């Protein structure tokens, strides 16, 4: 919760550069927001109700709290195959971030439901086919009936 | 940001999303929008510093 990379696939050390974190490789995210764990010391507001987000998951029996509390891990499919493949469940609710400003991160008062928002997930390539820093993606949209 | 398109083309790319709200204001529907950058050293400098020509590009929201 001390590292601006929380969340994140990447390393806790890290520094702040020109073209973003370094600590940072690959991450998940909901509406364009970071998917994280209501932890920490900012994460004390009630929304609409006096519950908070964190406890207010808890209630909903959702333990998929956020990317890092799934144990999702990018595993190489050979010994030398250089393709890495990871697995999560989408949940039924999750906790939006307020402002990404601030260390630990700074959650809302209230639980959303992941209905009707696109799924993103972003990778950061420290050497492309030119040996600079580039960052690719991918998108869907989660559906209800 | 700006990258080469290539080691030798001279020619630089960047994708940009359109914002909804820059300054907590949000965007209307046909705004004018001005791309301005300045190119201190165009043709009439002798020296990179000296003079500036400025080089413009409007778009729309649709």
């Amino acid at each position: 919760n001390s590292k601006a990379t929380d969340d994140a696939v990447g390393s806790a050390t890290t520094q702040s550069l020109s073209f973003g974190e370094l600590g940072r490789l690959l991450d998940v995210t909901f509406d364009d927001v970071i998917w994280s764990t209501p932890d920490g010391a900012n994460n004390t507001a009630t929304g609409n109700d006096s519950d908070t987000c964190s406890t207010e998951l808890s209630n909903a029996g959702i333990t998929d709290t956020g990317l890092g509390a799934t144990g999702f891990t990018l595993v190489e499919t050979g010994a030398a195959t250089g393709v890495f493949v990871g697995d999560f469940q989408i949940p039924s609710f999750w906790c939006r971030v307020s402002d990404t400003t601030t260390t630990p991160y700074t959650y809302a008062g209230d639980e959303e439901t992941t209905t009707g928002l696109d799924i993103e997930v972003n990778y950061v390539d420290f050497r492309d086919a030119s040996g600079e820093i580039v960052e690719v993606g991918d998108s869907a949209g989660v559906r209800a009936n | 940001d700006f990258r080469e398109t290539g080691d030798s083309t001279g020619i630089f790319q960047i994708v940009i999303e359109i914002p909804e709200s820059l300054s907590n204001d949000k965007l209307e529907r046909g705004e004018e929008i001005i791309l301005e950058y300045t190119d201190w050293g165009p043709s009439g400098s002798d020296y990179v510093g000296d003079e500036d020509e400025d080089v413009n590009l409007t778009i729309y929201t649709s």
